[PDB]
C-alpha cells in the first residue's frame, strides 16, 4: 500500500500541508466578514484566523482593497516557497511543473506589453511572482518570436513547449500572442499529464489525473467560447489549441473544434454527463470555480498523497478571491451581492 | 532494462535445466531435500529463528516509527499541543520489539549442548524446526503489525491536529492493530510449547 | 492559614464584581497589580469588531506598531536600547501602585504618532543620498581601470552588473553577435550594499565592444534589462583624467552633505533610545487592562460593568483588603464591589509548588493539566522518577559525578536565576534538584548493585569460598559458606557466569518494581472514586481490574519472592520455572511440569477462571446501572475501557524490562570502555609509559564523561519520564483540565515583542 | 596566555579528577587485592605497577598547579 513509502521523505511534507488545510476559512468566517461596516473591522476580524497579524505594520489609514490581495497573496507564495524548499526527487519535479504555468502567463504578459510600447518597470509588477525566471524581463526586446526562442527562451524550461509555435515569421499582434499562449498551454498539461502517469504513485496518480482533465476540459470550453466571437479561424487550426487529455478529448474536441455558433458548443457538451448543465446560468466562470473546489474537496481524502499540494495551492487562491470579493464591496458598499463568495469548507 | 528481473529469470532457466537433466539423466532423486533437512544441524535452525525473530520484531517497530513520527512532527507545528497526546502512537510501535525480547529470552534457555552420539535424534532436530519457524512466526507478524500500527498512527496525528474530538474514535482502530503482535506472540509460544532443550 | 493544594487541587471560588464606570480604568489596574484574578469572557458570541472598548485598543496598537518601528529604526544604526534594570518601581511588595492617568496616555499616543512623521522624513532624505553615493563610488571604479581594459577590437558599452548575471550576459550577447563579441570583464572585491534589495551583493564590470548603431542601441538595452548600471567613458586618456577629476570632487562634496543629515537623525535617534522601554511598558499594561474590560458586560441604565472571575477561596480576605484601600485612596463609598457567586462551570487546577515541587511539577504537567480536586501526579514523581532512574543507572561513580554536577547549580542559585540561560542551560536549571535526587540514587543503587567504575568494592566477607589449592588454569567452582549482608557479593566479579546470575536478579527486580509501582498507582483510583461520591465506579471499575491484575501478575511476583525462600536443593525437589508455568497457567491449564507448593493445581485453575469472570463484571455492570435507573455514549466507551484496561496489563508489565536492558548495557559499555582504553596502560612500567597513562587517562574520563554520563544519562531519564506518562498515569489520571493563569502584569522585553508581530 | 575561560577550566577539572582517581588506582596496586591483580593475565610485579601510575599522578598535580594559577589571573 502507500504509506509504506510515502513518509521516508514526504511526511513531514504531508503534516505541514495538512495544517495549512486547517487554516481554511469556513462558512460562519465569512458570514462573520460579511457583517463588517468599514474595511478596519475587517482587519479586526481577519486577525482571529490564520491570517493574524499580517496587516500589522500597514496603517489604519493606508488600508486598501488592492494592498489586502497583495499582501494575502505573498504569505501564499512564501507557503508555497517555504514547502519547495523541502522537497526533493519526485516532489521537486511536481511543484516546478506547478511552477511553469505561472511562467507562461508571464510571457504571454510580457510579450504582450512590449508590443503596446510601455515601460518594462510596470509590465515586471503585476506579474505573478511564482513564475519568475531571472532572465524574463529580457524578454522586452526584439518585437517577433524568431529572436525571442534563439535568444533567450533556449535555456528556459518552456523550450520544449515551443515545438507547434513557428508557423508565422512576422511580428506579433494581441492574436499572435494569444495563440503561442494557447500553443504553450496545450503542451504544458499534455506533458504534465504524461509526468503525473509515468512517475507519481497511484492515489495521487489518479486524482492528479482527474484534476489536470478538469483544468484541460475548462482550457477547451472556454477557446472554443473564445473563437465563435468576431474572428474567422479555419476548423483545422483550431483543433491544435485543444489538449490531448480529459474527458471531453476524443469526440467532444472534435464538435467544439467545428462548432461554428454559440449553439454548436450546447450541442456539443449536451453528450457529456458532467457539463451540460453550465450554458444556462448566470456567471458561467462560477461554476468551473464551484465544481474545481468540489475536486479539491475530494483530493484532501486521500491521505499519503502528494496531490494534497495541489489541493490546497488551489484552494488558497480561491480564498484570497473571496476575501477581495468581499474588501470590494464594503470599500465600495455594494452589499447587494456581497454574498456570492465561493465556499466550500 | 529490469536487471533483477534478468536475473530472476537466469535462476529459473538454471533450475529448469538442471532439474531437467537429472530427470532424464536417471538420478532425479539425487535432488534430495529431506536428506538436506537430517544432515543440516539443529543448532543453525535454532539461531537463525532467535535473530531473525528479534531482528525482525525491530526492524517492523522501527519502520511503524518512523511512518508516525514524521506526521506526528509535521503535524505539530501548527498544533504543537499533539505531541504528549499522541506519544501512545508511538508506544504501540515499540511494544513489537518487546515481545521480540521475550521470545528470544524464551527460547534461548533451550539453547544446551548434545552429545557427538545421540546428536541427530528426533527430538533434536523436532527442537531445531520448532525453534526456527517459532521465531519467524514471531517476527514476520511482528514486522506486519508495526508498521500497520505505524501507519493508523500517522493518520491518527493528523486527525487530532485536525480536530481534537477525533484522536478518541482513531486510537480505536490502533487497539484492533495491535491485537495481531499478540496473536504472533501467542502462536509463537505455542508452537516451541512441547520441544524440549537439546539433551 | 493558607492551604498547602499538592496533595489535591486549590479549592477555587467565582466571584462578581459590579465596578462603577468612572472607577473602571482604575479598579482594573487594582486587580492586575494583584496577580490572583482569572476572567471568564462574557461576552463570547460578539464580534470582535462589535465589542466595546475597541477604539482604544486601536489607538493604543497603533501606538506599539510605531514603537517596534522605532526599535526596528534602532537597526541598522547600531544604538544600543537603554534597558533600565528597575524592575522594582512597577513589580514587587505592597502589589499597589498608582497608575499613570489618562493625559500621560495621550502625550504618549501623540508624541508618538509626532515623531513618527520627522523620523520618516529624515529617514527617507538619508537613504536617498546613499542612492547616489554607491552609483559615483562605482562609476569611480570605471575610470581607474588602466588603458588594456578600453582596447581591444561610440563602440563599446561599459557597465557594472551583479556577479549572478555575468554568465547570463556573455550567454545571450554570444548569441545575438553570432560569436563575434569581444566581452571583458574585472571583478570587484567588495559587497556593494544596496537599498533596493537589501543584500551585500558581489558585483563586477564589464564591457563590450561592437561597432553599429542598431547593435549599441540593443546591447544596452539587453545589459539594462539585467539590472546592469550602464556608464559613458571617454576614449582618450585624458578623457578618463578629466572625468576622474571630474566626478570625483562630487564624492567628497556628498560625503560633507552625507554627514549632518546623517547627523541630526543620529542625534534623534539616541534621544529615542532613551526610556523607549519605559514607554512601552506603559503602554502594553494600558491595552493589558483595555483587553480584560472588553469581556465583561456593561449596562446602560445603570453605570455598572460587570464581570466574573476565578480566585483561590483561601484569599478572599486580600480582595477586599485591597479595594477597600483603593477605595480610601480616592473617596468613593460603592455598594459591595465583590459578590461570591455559587456555579455548576469547571474551575481551574492551580497546584502551589514552591521551588523544590515544581521541576516535578512541571515534568507532570507537560503531559496534562489535572482535573479539579483531582490527586495530583506531581507528588509521588519527587522520589519515584529519581529512582527508576537509579536502577537504570547503577553506578556508585557516575552518580558521583551527576551529585558533583547537580551541586554546582543548586549552591549558586541567586547567580543565576538573574541572568540569561537559553534553553539547554534553562533546562538544566530548573531542574537541578531532580539532578541531585537522581545523582543521590544512582550512588545508593550502584552502592547495591556493587560497582564503581565498573569495578568492585570488596568491603564485607563473602559468602562464597574457594578451594584450597589448584592448577594455574583449573575450572574450580566456590562453595557458598554464607550469605552476603548488603548488595551484591563481590566474589561474582569475573567469574565467567557473571551475566548468568546477574540478570536473573536484574529481571525479577524489575518485574517487582514494575508491579509495586503500578499498584500503587491504582490505588489513587479508588481515593479518587471516594472522594468525588462515585460508588459505582468502585464496583463498576476499581474491583474487577483489581481482582483481573491481581490474580495473574501479583501471583507471578508472589511465586517469584516464594522460589527464593526455598532451598531447592536441601529439600531434594526440582526447581521449577516460573515462565514455564506462566506460560502454562493459560495454554495448557491443569497441567503441573514440577510442583512449587502442595495443592498448585486447584490454585491455578481458580486464579484463571476467577480472572476470567472479570471480563463480563467489567464492561457490564457500569452500563446497566445507567440502563435501569445500553444508550451507546456508555456502552462502547466501557467496551474500549476493558479492552483497552486487558492488554495494557501484559503490555505494561512487559514494558519495564527496560531497567533490566538499560541496566545491563551501561555496566557492559562501562565494563568494556575500562579495558580497551585505561587497561592498556596497566602493562608500560618504563619512561614512555608515564606519559602513555596520562593520554589513556585522559581519554577514558572524556569518554567516561561524555558518552557513559550525559547521554546514557539522558537515555535513562527520558525512560523513567515514559513510566510515569504511560504506566503509571493510565491508572489515575483521568486527563483534561483548565489551567490557572491569572490576570497579573509582567516584563515584556521588546525582542520578544518585535520578532513576534512581523 | 590561555582561553583561561574554557580552556582553564577543561584542564583545571581533569587535572583535579586527574590526582584523586590514580592516587588510589596506584594504592590499590601498592597493596595486592586481587581485582587489580588476581588474573593470568594481569601485570604481574605488584607494587612496580603502583610507581609508574604515582609518577602520573604527579604529573596531573604539575598540571593542576600550573593551569589552577592561570585562573587566578582574574
Amino acid at each position: 500500500m502507500e504509506g509504506v513509502y510515502f513518509n521516508i521523505d514526504n511526511g513531514f511534507i504531508e503534516g505541514v500541508v495538512r495544517g495549512y488545510r486547517n487554516g481554511l476559512l469556513s462558512n460562519n468566517q465569512y458570514i462573520n466578514l460579511t457583517q463588517c461596516d468599514t474595511l478596519e473591522d475587517l482587519k479586526l476580524q481577519l486577525s482571529s484566523t490564520d491570517y493574524g497579524n499580517f496587516l500589522s505594520s500597514v496603517s489604519s489609514e493606508s488600508l486598501t482593497t488592492s494592498l489586502i490581495q497583495e499582501y494575502a497573496s505573498s504569505k501564499l507564495y512564501h507557503e508555497f516557497n517555504y514547502i519547495r524548499d523541502q522537497s526533493s526527487g519526485s516532489t521537486r519535479k511536481f511543484m516546478d511543473y506547478i511552477t511553469y504555468g505561472y511562467m507562461i502567463d508571464n510571457v504571454a504578459l510580457m510579450i504582450t506589453g512590449t508590443i503596446h510600447d510601455r515601460d518594462k518597470g510596470e509590465i515586471l509588477q503585476r506579474c505573478h511572482p511564482l513564475g519568475w525566471f531571472d532572465t524574463l524581463p529580457t524578454l522586452s526586446v526584439a518585437t517577433d518570436l524568431e529572436s525571442l526562442y534563439e535568444t533567450v527562451l533556449v535555456d528556459t524550461p518552456l523550450a520544449p513547449y515551443f515545438k507547434n509555435c513557428f508557423d508565422t515569421a512576422e511580428e506579433l499582434d494581441d492574436m499572435n500572442i494569444e495563440i503561442i499562449r494557447n500553443k504553450l498551454y496545450k503542451a504544458y498539461l499534455e506533458d504534465f499529464y504524461n509526468f503525473v502517469t509515468e512517475e507519481i504513485p497511484e492515489p495521487a496518480k489518479e486524482c492528479m489525473q482527474t484534476l489536470l482533465g478538469f483544468e484541460a476540459d475548462r482550457r477547451s470550453i472556454n477557446i472554443a467560447l473564445n473563437s465563435l466571437q468576431s474572428s474567422d479561424i479555419d476548423p483545422d487550426l483550431k483543433s491544435d489549441l485543444l489538449p490531448n487529455i480529459g474527458k471531453l478529448y476524443p469526440l467532444a474536441t472534435f464538435h467544439l473544434a467545428q462548432a461554428q455558433d454559440f449553439e454548436g458548443v450546447r450541442a456539443a457538451l449536451a453528450n457529456v454527463y458532467e457539463y451540460r448543465g453550465f450554458l444556462e446560468t448566470g456567471n458561467l466562470e462560477d461554476h468551473f470555480y464551484q465544481l474545481e473546489m468540489e475536486l479539491c474537496r475530494d483530493a484532501f481524502t486521500q491521505q499519503f498523497a502528494i496531490s494534497t499540494v495541489w489541493a490546497w495551492m488551489k484552494s488558497k487562491e480561491q480564498e484570497v478571491r473571496n476575501i477581495t470579493w468581499i474588501a470590494e464591496c464594503i470599500a465600495q458598499n455594494q452589499r447587494e451581492r456581497i454574498n456570492n463568495y465561493i465556499s466550500v469548507y | 532494462f529490469s536487471f533483477s528481473h534478468f536475473l530472476y529469470y537466469l535462476v529459473l532457466i538454471v533450475v529448469i535445466v538442471y532439474g531437467l537433466y537429472k530427470l532424464f539423466t536417471g538420478h532425479g532423486s539425487d535432488i534430495n531435500f529431506g536428506k538436506f533437512l537430517l544432515r543440516t544441524s539443529p543448532y543453525m535452525w535454532a539461531n537463525l529463528g532467535i535473530a531473525l525473530c528479534v531482528g525482525l520484531s525491530v526492524v517492523g517497530a522501527a519502520w511503524g516509527i518512523f511512518i508516525t513520527g514524521s506526521s506526528m512532527i509535521g503535524a505539530g507545528v501548527r498544533a504543537p499541543r499533539i505531541t504528549t497526546k499522541n506519544l501512545i502512537s508511538i508506544i504501540f510501535c515499540e511494544v513489537v520489539a518487546i515481545y521480540g525480547l521475550i521470545i528470544a529470552i524464551v527460547f534461548s534457555s533451550k539453547l544446551t549442548v548434545a552429545t557427538a552420539e545421540n546428536m541427530y535424534s528426533k527430538s533434536n532436530l523436532y527442537t531445531g524446526y520448532s525453534l526456527f519457524w517459532a521465531g519467524i512466526t514471531v517476527g514476520a507478524s511482528n514486522l506486519i503489525c508495526g508498521i500497520a500500527v505505524g501507519i493508523t498512527g500517522a493518520t491518527a496525528a493528523i486527525s487530532d491536529a485536525a480536530d481534537s474530538a477525533l484522536f478518541v474514535k482513531i486510537l480505536v482502530i490502533e487497539i484492533f492493530g495491535s491485537i495481531l503482535g499478540l496473536l504472533g506472540l501467542i502462536v509463537g509460544l505455542l508452537m516451541a510449547g512441547k520441544a524440549s532443550e537439546f539433551q | 492559614e493558607k492551604e498547602e493544594a499538592i496533595f489535591r487541587s486549590a479549592e477555587m471560588a467565582l466571584v462578581q464584581f459590579y465596578i462603577p464606570q468612572e472607577i473602571s480604568r482604575d479598579s482594573a489596574y487594582t486587580l492586575g497589580q494583584l496577580g490572583l484574578v482569572q476572567f471568564r469572557d462574557l461576552n463570547s458570541k460578539v464580534r470582535a469588531f462589535q465589542r466595546t472598548f475597541v477604539n482604544e485598543i486601536r489607538r493604543l496598537d497603533n501606538v506599539e506598531r510605531q514603537y517596534r518601528y522605532f526599535y526596528s529604526l534602532l537597526k541598522k544604526h547600531d544604538i544600543k536600547l537603554y534597558e533600565g534594570d528597575t524592575d522594582k518601581y512597577l513589580d514587587g511588595s505592597g502589589e499597589l501602585y498608582v497608575p499613570p492617568s489618562g493625559s500621560v496616555i495621550d502625550d504618549y499616543v501623540r508624541n508618538a504618532s509626532y515623531l513618527e512623521e520627522r523620523l520618516i522624513q529624515m529617514e527617507d532624505a538619508t537613504d536617498q543620498i546613499e542612492v547616489q553615493k554607491n552609483d559615483l563610488e562605482q562609476y569611480r571604479f570605471i575610470l581607474q581601470s588602466g588603458d588594456e581594459f578600453f582596447l581591444k577590437g561610440v563602440n563599446y558599452v561599459t557597465g557594472v552588473i551583479a556577479r549572478d548575471k555575468v554568465a547570463t550576459l556573455e550567454q545571450i550577447l554570444w548569441r545575438v553577435l553570432r560569436g563575434n563579441l569581444f566581452f571583458k570583464t574585472v571583478e570587484i572585491e567588495q559587497p556593494v550594499y544596496d537599498v533596493k534589495t537589501r543584500e551585500y551583493k558581489h558585483k563586477n564590470a564589464f564591457i563590450v565592444f561592437s561597432h553599429g548603431d542598431l547593435i549599441i542601441k540593443r546591447i544596452r538595452k539587453i545589459a539594462e534589462s539585467l539590472d546592469a548600471n550602464l556608464y559613458d567613458v571617454d576614449s582618450s586618456n585624458e578623457g578618463r583624467s578629466q572625468q576622474l577629476a571630474k566626478v570625483n570632487k562630487n564624492l567628497s562634496d556628498l560625503y560633507t552633505v552625507l554627514k549632518t543629515t546623517s547627523t541630526t537623525l543620529e542625534s534623534e535617534l539616541y534621544a529615542i533610545a532613551k526610556e523607549l522601554d519605559s514607554w512601552f511598558q506603559d503602554v502594553t499594561r494600558e491595552k493589558a487592562i483595555f483587553e480584560i474590560l472588553n469581556k465583561s458586560n456593561y449596562d446602560t441604565n445603570r453605570k455598572i460593568l460587570i464581570a466574573e472571575g476565578w480566585i483561590p477561596r483561601d484569599e478572599l480576605a486580600t480582595l477586599q483588603a485591597r479595594l477597600g484601600e483603593m477605595i480610601a485612596r480616592l473617596g468613593i463609598d460603592v455598594p459591595s464591589i465583590i459578590q461570591v457567586l455559587d456555579t455548576n462551570h469547571t474551575p481551574p487546577t492551580f497546584h502551589r509548588t514552591n521551588k523544590f515541587t515544581a521541576g516535578f511539577q512541571s515534568i507532570c504537567d507537560c503531559y496534562g493539566i489535572a482535573q479539579y480536586r483531582e490527586i495530583n501526579a506531581g507528588l509521588p514523581t519527587i522520589v519515584t522518577f529519581p529512582f527508576m532512574f537509579a536502577i537504570m543507572f547503577g553506578d556508585m561513580g557516575h552518580g558521583f559525578l551527576m551529585t558533583l554536577a547537580a551541586l554546582s547549580l543548586v549552591l549558586n542559585e541567586k547567580k543565576i536565576n538573574k541572568m540569561k540561560r537559553g534553553e539547554i542551560f534553562d533546562m538544566a536549571f530548573t531542574g537541578r534538584y531532580i539532578i541531585l535526587l537522581m545523582g543521590v540514587f544512582s550512588m545508593y543503587t550502584g552502592f547495591l548493585y556493587n560497582d564503581i567504575f565498573s569495578k568492585t568494592m570488596t568491603i564485607f566477607k563473602s559468602g562464597w569460598k574457594w578451594p584450597d589449592h589448584w592448577k594455574k588454569g583449573e575450572s574450580i567452582t566456590a562453595t557458598s559458606v554464607g550469605t552476603y549482608p548488603i548488595g551484591l557479593d563481590w566474589a561474582w566479579h569475573g567469574t565467567e557466569n557473571a551475566l548468568l546470575f546477574s540478570n536473573s536478579y536484574k529481571m525479577k527486580l524489575s518485574i517487582l518494581m514494575g508491579f509495586i509501582h503500578m499498584t500503587y498507582s491504582y490505588f489513587f483510583s479508588l481515593a479518587n472514586h471516594l472522594y468525588f461520591n462515585s460508588m459505582i465506579d468502585i464496583i463498576g471499575n476499581f474491583i474487577p481490574g483489581l481482582l483481573f491484575m491481581q490474580g495473574i501478575f501479583g501471583y507471578l511476583s508472589v511465586c517469584i519472592v516464594y522460589k527464593w525462600a526455598v532451598d531447592w536443593v536441601k529439600d531434594g525437589k526440582p526447581a521449577p520455572g516460573l515462565l514455564n508455568m506462566l506460560i502454562n497457567m493459560f495454554l495448557s491449564p491443569g497441567t503441573i511440569d514440577d510442583e512449587l507448593y502442595p495443592h498448585q493445581a486447584k490454585v491455578q485453575v481458580f486464579l484463571l477462571l476467577m480472572a476470567l469472570v472479570c471480563i463480563p463484571w467489567l464492561l457490564l455492570v457500569k452500563p446497566l446501572h445507567f440502563k435501569f435507573t445500553d444508550f451507546g455514549d456508555i456502552m462502547i466507551h466501557q467496551v474500549i475501557h476493558t479492552i483497552e484496561f486487558c492488554l495494557n496489563c501484559v503490555s505494561h508489565t512487559a514494558s519495564y524490562l527496560r531497567l533490566w536492558a538499560l541496566s545491563l548495557a551501561h555496566a557492559q559499555l562501562s565494563s568494556v570502555l575500562w579495558t580497551m582504553t585505561i587497561q592498556i596502560a596497566f602493562g608500560f612500567r618504563g619512561f614512555v609509559g608515564v606519559f602513555m597513562t596520562v593520554a589513556l587517562f585522559a581519554m577514558w574520563f572524556a569518554l567516561t564523561c561524555a558518552v557513559l554520563v550525559l547521554m546514557e544519562g539522558t537515555s535513562a531519564m527520558l525512560h523513567s519520564l515514559r513510566l510515569h506518562w504511560v504506566e503509571s498515569m493510565s491508572k489515575f489520571f483521568v486527563g483534561e483540565g483548565l489551567p490557572y493563569e491569572p490576570f497579573a502584569f509582567e516584563y515584556k522585553d521588546m525582542e520578544v515583542a518585535v520578532a513576534s508581530a512581523s | 596566555p590561555v582561553v583561561s575561560t574554557g580552556k582553564a577550566w577543561c584542564c583545571t577539572v581533569l587535572s583535579a579528577f586527574g590526582v584523586v582517581i590514580l592516587s588510589v588506582i596506584a594504592h590499590l596496586f601498592n597493596t595486592n587485592h586481587e581485582s587489580f591483580v588476581g588474573s593470568i593475565n594481569d601485570p604481574e610485579d605488584g607494587p612496580a605497577v603502583a610507581h609508574t601510575v604515582y609518577l602520573a599522578a604527579l604529573v596531573y598535580l604539575v598540571f593542576f598547579v600550573f593551569c589552577g594559577f592561570q585562573v587566578y589571573l582574574a
